[PDB]
């Protein structure tokens, strides 16, 4: 029933820089107050417990300080694996409640994306849907806009894009889309491309196939 | 039923005088109190006056407490609000609101019960004071160069509102128009856009229609790629 | 010095009930200081702590949750569980199973989960299961890339390796949620294109809900 | 110094082991301990501290044979790693050697009631209870004519605080004059070395100083 | 003569969760406490009066309580209409004081899509230019642009506004407009705006060089 407020509820840094995530619980906490960190897929992991007191393998780039109405998670230089969003959780009366985090999101130089496209395998199409995927790999900023080309109609409403989230040692993403038709759409255009636009990019970039050959 | 309905306002020039009506119909008998309560765009609700009976308030903010002066006609149900020496802060959308008190206080019925709490509000009239002169806009296009924008820049009106829609009304979906700026010339700019997708830009005509009555100005501005 | 797996259907249905277990290694469940404790957090949305429970039958359930949840240890099999009744979607997250130690001079009793699994998601919905179908995606200065698109399942999560063998180059895409209702995702890998001749890459496609294992082998058109 | 740190000494109430105070001035950061560890009865405890007037020590005059008793940590610096100035550490002397069942009685030769604290040692592992106290059943029972309890080691890992997962718990007893509390373990033992005596119980023999206001205050002195 | 001042200017919470209001007040105040619920384009309506007394017919998620000098105000089942400002009351000193108000909202993170326009050329004939960065469907509402007219910072010649959060999508939307005379906009080549969002991995520059297309 205490209201914790982290601020901010995201942020971007360059490796190297230090880090500063803040708590203010709704009443005074004193002490007990402990800091979580979540990674993409794996078990949130105590890093800090008791506003300032260093769990076991966590690096000493990390440190806590506060105390009462406001605490203060830093992390000196960040490095990126440090990609993660940090939870403040206090101890101090039931129910335990946690902020509601903060994103650390990782500077780092802009990285074109490599493209691919991949047709529709013929197994798919014997269920009357075709699937065309285009893969945008290991890229920086998020930003990459896909364009779907057919006999060079664009295409708008057919595709669904998915992108993975930051990468723990390149501080990259990578995003696929898939454009879907049916089968009997598939079959009545010939060329089929997939059109890049990214920072890294100094014009666009297309890769494109001839269905049947 | 114990709406009311406030007439009056407009624009004036600083220093001038301007009443407000507001015509008290419905359930209330007009022995109860009722407040006065303006508020500009863009600042929040503040309590101006109030009236009570016959001539019990006298009551007045700090802010006006030498210029605006409370009246009350119970043989006509309509209550009134002269503001002289109006100032340029005295932009606001002036509300008039009922005013009820716990059946604990208000001993005689005429008379103020010194705490109220307004539960019906009135539509509301707004009172621009400047030294500025209508003036109808000037509508400029935001050209398009799957999705793309487009819209009009509205620009160099006064006073508000303006009214935008699109293609007549039949395009909605997408459709953003925004608040309006006031720019240091005195004069408000305001944008609206639509977003549709790249593929009707070449077949469907995209127009703005933009609507100013206090200066009765109608504008349509066909918004093309460039 | 402790191990905490979790598992659970996965998908329930909305009004049914919901339960979890963890399993616990290095530690006994039996131990006088340890309390037992589940998380957990919606898509998107933040922590929420359900309970814990000590092995001597103290126990507490946040008071959203308490007239609806339930937690036990079963010694016999060094485990503990959760059971929550009548799910809604608001009950959909992931859920975390904790382990934390009695330490009243810096932490209220049972509110100090320092050791956490890495979560089982439970989906909260009428519609069935489905399994993936799996397609390769064949390889075109140096360096090629592969992988295998994952299509057409429900609920999440599927689990992708390359042969547990390939694993440096990795990037398994977070899930999207196609317009059918089902979920599909990519798998990809970069590998050296002088590679691509003589070198065995096969996908393993994993889904539990389905108990499906489906694997493609990946090679030029 | 936290208040309570008066009693045990660690490095921070070095200067505080005997005041002798009218008022007493708690603060806020304060930390009763340098090695992680609670008092029991600890609120209940310290009202009898701020009331003392100060406090007197005087040795408990205990001696060992066979045992390592000068237990050091990362969590007690003080120059080099240190421990609680007011207590030994025993150890095996000799890494997972069985720790030797002893016997210790000390009795309240002074009129004023003496303040006695003893510590129950919890591992950082089942492991290091191993190294440190040899194998097998750990068993501490505290005797006086008022009061008598058993304390075992519960070994596991904590929240690391200080950088110990270990902990250590303190009790605590008020003896009467003439009485004898009895000290038996064979092991995870922390032992007093010196007695606590409060200055309000003095006999007006010159270390009295009566009656102390202990206060919570966040504001200097003057 | 008697200041009311609500915490916090504006609050984000999910639809369903309770959404806890703040009216401190200088000055003891009990008797008269009134919340209002003003919806945008509308006038206010009574919700809560004296300090927990509801209004007639009003739904009972709104709940009111306070006492002298705090005040609160907690709305249970919070509903997507809910989107209003809501202000407080208060007696008396003869003359009755609002609250400076509360803006609440009811999604995702979602980038600005970001659209530049040059002046029209019907514009510049009147001796005026008017450039617009349009931020488009973006969440959360904190969002920062910057104009760079040939990579020298604008300051003091922009304006902007930015849309009540969108019905349709809970998104808000943000128009920026510089002003620049014609002889100046004329002077000067590139015209860029940059824009910060929590939603975006690095800020994004639109631009465009004047007569050029």
């Amino acid at each position: 029933d205490i209201v914790m407020t982290q601020s901010p509820s995201s942020l971007s840094a360059s490796i190297g820089d230090r880090v500063t995530i803040t708590c203010r619980p709704s009443q005074n906490i004193r002490s007990f107050l402990n800091w979580f960190q979540h990674k993409p897929g794996k078990a949130p992991k105590l890093l800090i417990y008791a506003a300032s007191n260093l769990q076991s393998g966590v690096p000493s780039r990390f440190s806590g300080s506060g105390s009462g109405t406001e605490f203060t998670l830093t992390i000196r230089s960040l490095q990126p694996e440090d990609f993660a969003t940090y939870y403040c959780q206090q101890s101090y009366n039931t129910p335990p409640t946690f902020g509601q985090g903060t994103k650390v999101e990782i500077k780092r130089t802009v990285a074109a994306p490599s493209v691919f496209i991949f047709p529709p395998s013929d197994e798919q199409l014997k269920s009357g849907t075709a699937s065309v995927v285009c893969l945008l790999n290991n890229f920086y900023p998020r930003e990459a806009k896909v364009q779907w080309k057919v006999d060079n109609a664009l295409q708008s409403g057919n595709s669904q894009e998915s992108v993975t989230e930051q990468d723990s040692k390149d501080s990259t993403y990578s995003l696929s889309s898939t454009l879907t038709l049916s089968k009997a759409d598939y079959e009545k255009h010939k060329v089929y491309a997939c059109e890049v636009t990214h920072q890294g990019l100094s014009s666009p970039v297309t890769k494109s196939f001839n269905r049947g050959e | 039923e114990v709406q009311l309905l406030e007439s009056g306002g407009g624009l004036v020039q600083p220093g001038e005088s301007l009443r407000v009506s507001c015509a008290a119909s419905g359930f209330t008998f007009r022995d109860s109190a009722l407040s006065w309560v303006r508020q500009a765009p863009g600042k929040g609700l503040e309590w101006v006056s109030a009236i009570s009976g016959n001539g019990g308030a006298t009551y007045y903010a700090d802010t006006v407490k030498g210029r605006f002066t409370i009246s009350r006609d119970n043989s006509q149900t309509t209550l009134y609000l002269q503001m002289n020496s109006l100032r340029a802060d005295d932009t606001a959308t002036y509300y008039c609101a009922k005013d009820e008190s716990p059946p604990i206080y208000n001993l005689m019925p005429g008379y103020y019960s010194t705490y109220y709490y307004m539960d019906v509000w009135g539509k509301g009239t707004t009172v621009t004071v400047s030294s500025a002169s209508t003036k109808g806009p000037s509508v400029f296009p935001l050209a398009p160069s799957g999705t793309a924008a487009l819209g009009c820049l509205v620009k160099d009106y006064f006073p508000e509102p303006v009214t935008v829609s699109w293609n007549s009304g039949a395009l909605t979906s997408g459709v953003h128009t925004f608040p309006a700026v006031l720019q240091s010339s005195g004069l408000y700019s305001l944008s609206s856009v639509v977003t549709v997708p790249s593929s009707s830009l070449g077949t469907q005509t995209y127009i703005c229609n933009v609507n100013h009555k206090p200066s009765n100005t109608k504008v349509d501005k066909r918004v093309e790629p460039k | 010095q402790v191990q905490l797996e979790e598992s659970g259907p996965g998908l329930v249905k909305p009004s049914e009930t919901l339960s979890l277990t963890c399993s616990v290694s290095g530690v006994s469940v039996t131990s006088d200081i340890y309390y037992w404790t589940w998380i957990r957090q919606p898509p998107g949305k933040g922590l929420e702590w359900i309970g814990y429970i000590f092995y001597n039958g103290d126990t507490n359930y946040n008071p959203s949750l308490k007239s609806r949840v339930t937690m036990s240890i079963d010694t016999s099999k060094n485990e503990f569980s959760l059971r929550l009744t009548s799910v809604t979607a608001a009950d959909t997250a992931v859920y975390f199973c904790a382990r934390g130690t009695e330490d009243l001079g810096y932490c209220s009793s049972g509110s100090c989960p320092n050791h956490w699994g890495q979560g089982t998601l439970v989906t909260v919905s009428s519609a069935s299961t489905k399994g993936p179908s799996v397609f390769p995606l064949a390889p075109s200065g140096g360096t090629a890339a592969l992988g295998c698109l994952v299509k057409d399942y429900f609920p999440e999560p599927v689990t992708v390796s390359w042969n547990g063998a390939l694993t440096s180059g990795v990037h398994t895409f977070p899930a999207v949620l196609q317009s059918s209702g089902l979920y599909s995702l990519s798998s990809v890998v970069t590998v050296p294109s002088s590679s691509l001749g003589t070198q065995t890459y096969i996908c393993n496609v994993n889904h539990k809900p389905s108990n499906t294992k489906v694997d493609k082998r990946v090679e030029p058109k | 110094c936290g208040i309570l740190g008066t009693i045990i000494g660690p490095p921070q109430c070095d200067l505080h082991l005997e005041f002798k105070a009218d008022l007493i001035i708690e603060r806020r950061n304060s930390s009763d301990i340098c090695y992680p560890g609670r008092f029991t009865n600890e609120e209940a405890l310290r009202q009898i501290i701020r009331e003392s007037g100060g406090i007197d020590k005087e040795s408990m005059g205990f001696r060992y044979s066979g045992i390592r008793t000068d237990g050091a940590t990362s969590a007690c610096k003080r120059t080099v790693s240190s421990f609680y100035s007011e207590m030994k550490w025993l150890s095996s002397s000799m890494n997972n050697q069985v720790f030797p069942q002893l016997n210790q009685t000390y009795r309240n030769t002074r009129k004023e009631p003496a303040l006695i604290v003893w510590g129950v040692h919890h591992s950082s592992s089942l492991d290091e209870q191993n190294k440190l106290y040899g194998t097998g059943n750990k068993l501490i029972t505290v005797g006086s004519s008022k009061y008598q309890q058993s304390f075992s080691p519960s070994p596991g890992a904590r929240p690391k605080v200080n950088g110990q997962a270990g902990r250590i718990d303190f009790h605590w007893m008020l003896l009467d004059p003439g009485d004898t509390v009895t000290f038996t373990f064979n092991g995870a033992f922390i032992a007093p070395d010196r007695a606590t005596f409060l200055r309000s119980n003095a006999p007006s023999g010159i270390e009295y100083n009566g009656k102390s206001l202990g206060i919570q205050s966040d504001a200097q002195i003057d």
